[PDB]
Parts: C-alpha cells; sequence; structure tokens
RNA sequence: GGGAUCGAAGAUGAUCAGAUACCGUCGUAGUCUUAACCAUAAACUAUGCCGACUAGGGAUCGGGUGGUGUUUUUAAUGAC
C-alpha cells in the first residue's frame, strides 16, 4: 500500500483484519499453570479487600 | 448509595491483576499519593486496585447521564489506545478521535473537524493535552485514565490505572463500555458476563 | 561417525577443517546460500576441495518445514531475533529428520589480555558478534539420525527445547544442557532473548515499565523443557534517580515558554520521551538507523535522565 | 489539601516530627535501671547523660557521654523505666 | 625482531573507545599490519610489530598517532586521516598561558571561543581547514603546519577579549590569501 | 631589613609591512618584611536589618535518631 490512497480492496480487508480475536484470552490463567505470580504486598493488598484468589507469591526482597 | 451488587467480584479482580493493572512504575507526583498502597522494596508502587473499581463506577455514572451518545468524545493520539477507543464508540454511540487532533477542533467553527462536545475522555493527559486546553476554553468537563505520574491541571474524575501496558489500556476501555451499556438497557442483567471477550480491544502489531 | 546429516553452521565451517569432521558424521549438508555468503580466502580453499569431494551438500529446506518451525519459533518469542538465514537452517535440519525416521513423534509439538593478530582477525570479528567460537561454552552436561552444530544461543535455545540435537562441534558430542544470559524485566518478571547488540531495551514490552528489564543467567534443558533463571540472592536494590521535578504542559510558566511564534520547528520546545508508543520515540529510532548506515559507508542520544537528575549542573 | 483535620493527626506522622513542632511539645529522652554486673545495686540512668555516672558501691563507670545518646558499657543490663 | 608502543586512555574517552573498539582495530591490522590488544588490566592499548610481515618503519609511528589523537577526543573519522595522510600535526596550549584569569573571567573567556550554538568555533575550523577541540581551559588543534599558525593567532585574540566580531573580518581576509 | 622574579619612570633597537600594527634589550621606585600613616574600588547579589505567612521534590555540606541492612572481624568503632 501508499499513503494517502485507498480502495475498496483495501477497505474490505482492514475490516476483516480488526475483527480478529484469538480462541483463547490472553489473560486467562491457563497460560500461566493455574496462578498468578505477585509479591509480598501485591497479597497484602488483595487480603484487604477480602476476595480470595489462586495467587502465588515471590519475595522479591 | 449504590446496592451491594456494585461491589468489586473476584473474576473482575483476576482479569485486573493479570493485566497489570496494579504496577504503578515510578516518579509520584505529590497529588495521587493517594490511591498508592505501598511502596516495595525495588521501588514500584502499588496502587490500591479496590479504588479503581470504586472510581470507574462513577465515571460510568457520568456518561450515561448524557442526553444523546454522540456527543461523548473519546481520544487516544498515543497507537496503543487507538484501537480500544474505536470499539469504545462502536458499542456506545460515542464519537472516536484517533491519531492528529488537528487544533482548533474545539474552538474556531469553520473547520472540517469542528465538534462541541458534551464530555471528553482522555486516555494520557500528558500526550493529549493539546485536547484539554482546548476544553478548558469552553466549559467541557475532562475525565481521564492517570498514572501516578500524571500531571492534574483540568482533569475532573481520575481513574488511577497502569497507563502503559497495552493489556492495562485495553481493559480499562473495555470495563467502561460494559457499566454504561449495563447502567443503560442494553445489557439485562449485572450477574451474568458479557460475550465479547476483552482481547478484541488490544493493540495488534504485525 | 557418531551422526548421520550433520548440519554445520556459518561458524563451524569457517574456524575449522574438514579433515577435523570427517570423523564425526558420514554425510554433511549446508543452507545454499550459507555456503554461499562465507568469504574468507584461507577457508575458502579449505571449503572449495570438501566441496569438489562431493561429501558436502547443499540442500534448501522445504516451505512447509520453514511455515512449521516458524510457528514454533513464536511461541517460545525468539522469532523476533532470529534471522531469516537462521531459520532456514532450523527448517533444514529437522525437515531431514522427517525423511530419516518416520514421523514426527520424536518432536515435541508444542512448547512444554590477549592479542589480535592479522591471522585471527577473523575469529576476533566473529567473537565481537557474540557468537562462540571456542564451542563447549557454558555446557554443563532414531539414535543420531540427525544433528546441529551451531555457535549461536539463540538458535540452541529453539533447538534444546524442541528436543532437536545439538553437536558440540569442537568435540563431537551431543548437549543435554546449557547455561547463558537472557533478559528479565523485575516488575512483571517475564522473560525476553536477549537482542544481537547486546544491550537492553529501554521499554518492557509487556508492562511499559522503565528502564526495568535487567540480563540474568539463564539454564534450559532438553529433558524438562523449561526455563530457569538464576538470581543472587543478597541483591541490594539502588533506587538514585526514580524521582524527580518534570514540567508540566499546562502550566502558566510552561505557556509562557512556548512564545509567540508558534510551533518552532528549531530546536522543537523539546518534550520528553516516557511512553514507548510516543510519536517523538518514533523519530529517534528509525533515525538512529540511518545515520548508522550513512557514518559506515562514509567512512568506508539517550532517554530518560539518568540516575544523577538530580543533581545540579554548571 | 484543602480540607484537613488540624485536630487529629495521625499517630504515625506525628511520630516522625520534630519535637518542637509536634501539637504539643515534649521529650522524647527517658530513664534507664541499670545493673552492675557485679552488685545487686540497681541505679537510674538518664538515656543522654553527660557525666560519666559510676555505680554507687564502687568507682567501676556505667556510661560515657557522646554527642547524642550515652553509650552503655558492655556487661551492664539494664530496663527502660 | 620486536617493538612496541603503550599508550593510555585517560576515563572520561574509556567508553567512547568501548563502543568504537570494532572499528579501530580493523585498519591497523590489515592496512599497517600491526598486531594490537586492549589491555583492561591497565587501561591501556598496546601495539607491537613483527618483523616478518611489516613493510617499513614508519607504520608503528602512524598507528601511535591515531591513537593518541583518538584520546585527546577528536572525533574517529578526523583520527583516522592520521593514517592516510603524512603531514598532519597537532598542537596545544592552555589559556593561563596567554593570560592568567581565573574565575567567571575563565568561563567567560572559552565561552567566547565557542559562541552562540558553537557557530564561532565553525567559523574558525573552516577559514582554515583544521579541527579544534576544547576540553575545559586546554585547545588542541589539528591540522596542517602553516595552517595551525593561522589558526592559533585568531583563538588568541579571542581570548585577550576582542569581540567575535572584529575576528570574522579578519577570517574574511586570511581566506582571500589562501586563494591567491 | 631584604632585594630571585616581574617591572610606572628612564636609557636604547626598528620604522618595514594592514591578521599577526604594537614589537626587542637593560632597568630605578615598587613587588616581600618590621614599626607608624592613609580610609578609597563596578568595596556588586548593582537588592538595609528583625519577625510571621503563602511550596513541593531530591542532590550536597555539618549534627542527631532508627534499621531483622552490606563490608572490615569472631564484638565496639570506621566506611557504605
Ligand atoms: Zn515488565
Amino acid at each position: 500500500p501508499v499513503r494517502g490512497i485507498s480502495f475498496k480492496l483495501q477497505e474490505e480487508e482492514r475490516e476483516r483484519k480488526d475483527q480478529y480475536v484469538p480462541e483463547v484470552s490472553a489473560l486467562d490463567l491457563s497460560r500461566s499453570n493455574g496462578v498468578l505470580n505477585v509479591d509480598n504486598q501485591t497479597s497484602d493488598l488483595v487480603k484487604s479487600l477480602g476476595l480470595k484468589l489462586p495467587l502465588s507469591v515471590i519475595n522479591v526482597s | 448509595s449504590l446496592p451491594a451488587t456494585f461491589d468489586l467480584t473476584p473474576e473482575d479482580a483476576q482479569l485486573l491483576l493479570a493485566a497489570n493493572t496494579h504496577l504503578g512504575a515510578r516518579n509520584v507526583q505529590v497529588h495521587q499519593e493517594p490511591y498508592v498502597f505501598n511502596a516495595r522494596p525495588d521501588g514500584v508502587h502499588v496502587i490500591n486496585v479496590g479504588k479503581t473499581w470504586e472510581k470507574l463506577v462513577l465515571a460510568a455514572r457520568i456518561i450515561a447521564a448524557i442526553p444523546n451518545p454522540e456527543d461523548v468524545v473519546a481520544i487516544s493520539s498515543r497507537t496503543f489506545g487507538q484501537r480500544a477507543v474505536l470499539k469504545f464508540a462502536a458499542h456506545t454511540g460515542a464519537t472516536p478521535i484517533a491519531g492528529r487532533f488537528t487544533p482548533g477542533s474545539f474552538t474556531n467553527y469553520i473547520t472540517r473537524s469542528f465538534k462541541e462536545p458534551r464530555l471528553v475522555i482522555v486516555t494520557d493527559p500528558r500526550s493529549d493535552a493539546q485536547a484539554i486546553k482546548e476544553a478548558s476554553y469552553v466549559n467541557i468537563p475532562v475525565i481521564a485514565l492517570t498514572d501516578l505520574d500524571s500531571p492534574s491541571e483540568f482533569v475532573d474524575v481520575a481513574i488511577p490505572c497502569n497507563n502503559r501496558g497495552k493489556h492495562s489500556i485495553g481493559l480499562i476501555w473495555y470495563l467502561l463500555a460494559r457499566e454504561v451499556l449495563r447502567l443503560r438497557g442494553a445489557l439485562v442483567d449485572r450477574t451474568q458476563p458479557w460475550s465479547i471477550m476483552p482481547d478484541l480491544y488490544f493493540y495488534r502489531d504485525p | 561417525a557418531h551422526v548421520r546429516a550433520l548440519i554445520l553452521d556459518a561458524t563451524p565451517l569457517i574456524t575449522q577443517s574438514y579433515t577435523h569432521y570427517q570423523n564425526y558424521a558420514q554425510s554433511f549438508y549446508t543452507t545454499p546460500t550459507v555456503f554461499q555468503e562465507i568469504k574468507d580466502a584461507q577457508a575458502r580453499k579449505n571449503l572449495e576441495i570438501w566441496q569438489s569431494l562431493g561429501t558436502l551438500k547443499l540442500v534448501h529446506p522445504s516451505e512447509n518445514s520453514i511455515a512449521k518451525v516458524s510457528t514454533f519459533a513464536k511461541l517460545t518469542g525468539d522469532y523476533s531475533v532470529l534471522s531469516a538465514n537462521d531459520l532456514h537452517i532450523l527448517a533444514l535440519t529437522y525437515e531431514l529428520e522427517i525423511k530419516l525416521n518416520n514421523g514426527d513423534w520424536r518432536l515435541r509439538k508444542k512448547p512444554g589480555g590477549d592479542w589480535i593478530t592479522p591471522e585471527n582477525l577473523t575469529e576476533a570479528i566473529i567473537k565481537d558478534s557474540g557468537e562462540d567460537t571456542t564451542g563447549s561454552l557454558g555446557v554443563e552436561a532414531p539414535e543420531n539420525q540427525v544433528a546441529l552444530a551451531t555457535g549461536d544461543f539463540a538458535v540452541q535455545n529453539v533447538a534444546l527445547q524442541m528436543n532437536l540435537n545439538l553437536m558440540n562441534f569442537m568435540s563431537g558430542l551431543k548437549i543435554k544442557r546449557i547455561r547463558n544470559y537472557m533478559l528479565r524485566c523485575h516488575a512483571c518478571f517475564k522473560i525476553f532473548p536477549l537482542p544481537k547488540d547486546g544491550k537492553p531495551k529501554h521499554f518492557c514490552a509487556s508492562c511499559g515499565g522503565q528502564g526495568t528489564l535487567l540480563r540474568c543467567a539463564v539454564s534450559v534443558d532438553s529433558r524438562t523443557g523449561n526455563v530457569t533463571p538464576h538470581l543472587k540472592s543478597n541483591f541490594q536494590w539502588n533506587n538514585r534517580g526514580n524521582r524527580y521535578s518534570v514540567a508540566s504542559p499546562l502550566s502558566k510558566n510552561s505557556q509562557k515558554r512556548y512564545g509567540k511564534k508558534g510551533h518552532v520547528h528549531s530546536k522543537p520546545q523539546e518534550n520528553v520521551i516516557l511512553r514507548e508508543d510516543q510519536k517523538e520515540y518514533e523519530k529517534v529510532i528509525k533515525q538512529e538507523e540511518w545515520t548508522r548506515r550513512h557514518n559506515e559507508k562514509i567512512l568506508n542520544v539517550r532517554i530518560g535522565k539518568g540516575r544523577y537528575v538530580n543533581s545540579s549542573k554548571r | 489539601v484543602l480540607v484537613q483535620d488540624l485536630l487529629h493527626p495521625t499517630a504515625a506522622s506525628e511520630a516522625r516530627k520534630h519535637k518542637l513542632k509536634t501539637l504539643v511539645q515534649g521529650p522524647r529522652s527517658y530513664f534507664l535501671d541499670v545493673k552492675c554486673p557485679g552488685c545487686l545495686n540497681i541505679t537510674t540512668v538518664f538515656s543522654h547523660a553527660q557525666t560519666a555516672v559510676t555505680c554507687e558501691s564502687c568507682s567501676t563507670i556505667l556510661c560515657t557521654p557522646t554527642g547524642g545518646k550515652a553509650k552503655l558499657s558492655e556487661g551492664t543490663s539494664f530496663r527502660r523505666k | 625482531k620486536f617493538e612496541s608502543r603503550k599508550i593510555m586512555v585517560p576515563p572520561h574517552r574509556m567508553t567512547p573507545l568501548r563502543n568504537s573498539w570494532t572499528k579501530i582495530y580493523p585498519p591497523l591490522v590489515e592496512h599497517l599490519k600491526l598486531q594490537v590488544r586492549m589491555n583492561l588490566k591497565t587501561k591501556s592499548v598496546e601495539l607491537r610489530t613483527n618483523p616478518k610481515f611489516t613493510t617499513d618503519p614508519g607504520a608503528l609511528q602512524k598507528g601511535a598517532d591515531f591513537i593518541k589523537a583518538f584520546t585527546l577526543g577528536f572525533d574517529l573519522d578526523d583520527s583516522i586521516a592520521l593514517l592516510r595522510l603524512d603531514d598532519l600535526y597537532i598542537e596545544t596550549f592552555e589559556v593561563k598561558d596567554v593570560k592568567t584569569l581565573t574565575g567567571d573571567h575563565l568561563s567567560r573567556a572559552i565561552g567566547r571561543i565557542a559562541g552562540k550554538d558553537g557557530k564561532t568555533k565553525f567559523a574558525i575550523e573552516n577559514a582554515t581547514r583544521t579541527r579544534i577541540v576544547l576540553a575545559d581551559s586546554k585547545i588542541h588543534i589539528l591540522g596542517g603546519f602553516t595552517h595551525i599558525r593561522m589558526a592559533r593567532e585568531s583563538v588568541v585574540s579571542l581570548i585577550l577579549g576582542s569581540p567575535p566580531g572584529k575576528v570574522y573580518g579578519n577570517l574574511r581576509t586570511v581566506a582571500s590569501r589562501l586563494k591567491e
């Protein structure tokens, strides 16, 4: 393609290209062995809100 | 007050953590020392994600008040925000501006881009400064996504979040669209998750 | 011989004689663009002899293997670092694997000083690329039907966890485990391949952290296919220069400094780079490439403020 | 910023201010009970003592003065009074 | 049978050297046939001659002079002229040799040489075909013997205090005489 | 009293040449010190002294407090 030029054979493709979505979400914990890797201070935050999540803790030190 | 059904759910919490929205990075301004939970030993600060939820609903209740939806303008010059605002303006009735803002769009009628918004939503108050400044000449209120380093002039509602990560930008716009459609009748119930996946809002490089 | 169809990488081809390799394998293969490209007139003679013997065979992989490999390399994330030429070697090696063994069942389907002298010059130049000219650097360790000799850790990394066979071309033994360096962001803990200029990128591509990428020691196993970082247990964090005063674009002070002449195209009312996708950043990266090419043929920038921003400059 | 409670400052923020600039002034020194290793006789010592306080029973010395807090000798035991 | 020169790099120049190292040794080892190594034990570089494959005695001096110019702070493509050409020299002096001046007088003086945006220094390097570096109080001038003197006698008048406008006029005169 | 160097005055060399147009040699008082005088400077931040309030950040110099911190060493101290 070139700047300053457009035609149907682009427009039809662009509307197809940007409708793409993966089969499984990038945010799904399935990609991360089913856990969230977090620091100690992050797990303190969760406890303050209540809730209960499958966290995993790294010391960071 | 809003009933308990508006409380932050555990499922949404997982989304916010997975997208790293709670990483506030460094160079904290003196305003927005609230919204900070604690500092790590390495120096990154943890944003209180509980307050992020509260403010996001408040912003949604402001957008839902506008009498007709095309009067809402969503702006993103930065490229990681562009697909997000385009999708936001498709599910809601809002009007998008992506790329160059062209100065004199709220002042200077006799311009092809001339508009009269009722509300402006900005993705980055430092990069989008031209749009914020010009709004102040004409009595327009402003909502902004803000990181802990953001300047604060003329922003009325700050939503505190990680403003740099590609997933963080997309996720926040996604949640706003869900909340406005659900304060309106367009989604029938707050208890059932929305069918659109978050990934539809993410930036796509190659 | 120990192996059938030992593929030789460009580095093995230059640094050793064919009489060295003849003990190792019954047949030898190379991508034609590799053998065509190499230039050393001292090597060319030794190379020419071995080519006229016909024991060194030039073969191009099929397009299906290239695509099949390419998708895998994206899953590990190394596809951004591997060159087109490097992919051809991986595709060539393990499409002969399909010929010499039935099926694909052996492989994983998806993841989970010193004097410089005019004789030594060519080796030293390769060392300054970061490639291992010595062999066995950091090595810690259906039968032998194919093996790959290569000196580039980026190719080795892909080979190991796909359960390919790597040949220590300095010694003639297969490599099971190796240690090298990769980047790790200390904010989000994600791991990234080390770029070929050998220093960190300014921004983390995942979380957008600025300057948080640190080089980290890493080990890789064929057995597990996993990747393990090695952390210094007594690390002391340095926080100098994390916080500083910076101008605001909408202050009355800023609007006075902006002046009456509109946008000045010289000395362009400079704005600091703070985001990856800030349009100011796009200019500097491409302009850096241009200045590199211009200066090198004719002879033939920093971002952020650094640690000491808070100390006054006269 | 514009609205804040000046009459009920938080305990943490109060603890870090200079001793003259808290809402009401007050000292931050204190007194110690001290025993030498030999005798049973307890004695009371000011935490910023300027003199070299001896024991009462004998001329063994308990502390030495410095620019700030006093340095207690080795072998002594103490309790904050 | 063997002869060598060792030369030392001061610390502020150390990093530029590392970033350029792969550019400077190929010209020495190929064109001059010297052998070289960087000895990081003592922050020095060493040039060594092998009698069996070297052309003439001038090679060893050219190599050292090329490296010497680099540590003074000349650009790499300015130093490289010392391998190619044969009659280039370096001259150096410091402002306290001309006039004793101490505080803000000292700072103003070197500002007067550079000029705004460096434009005054740039002018001198054009009317005389020479390169100039200012390293705080010390000046180094690289060029041909007669060109060096023309440069010196005009940088001197700036530190004696003459206004820049008067000096630009003199540069015009010198340039026309070179035309003749 | 002392008197190396530099050097108002003074005695001398050249008077040619427009970038280098003011240059070379010798040298008295002075420049240093002891005991007495004088009371000026663009003696400048060209901003009188004392006291309260409106403002925030991290660099540096001196002092003090805290830390399950690093190193010197098996404590104290020192350095960070
Ligand atoms: Zn990161």
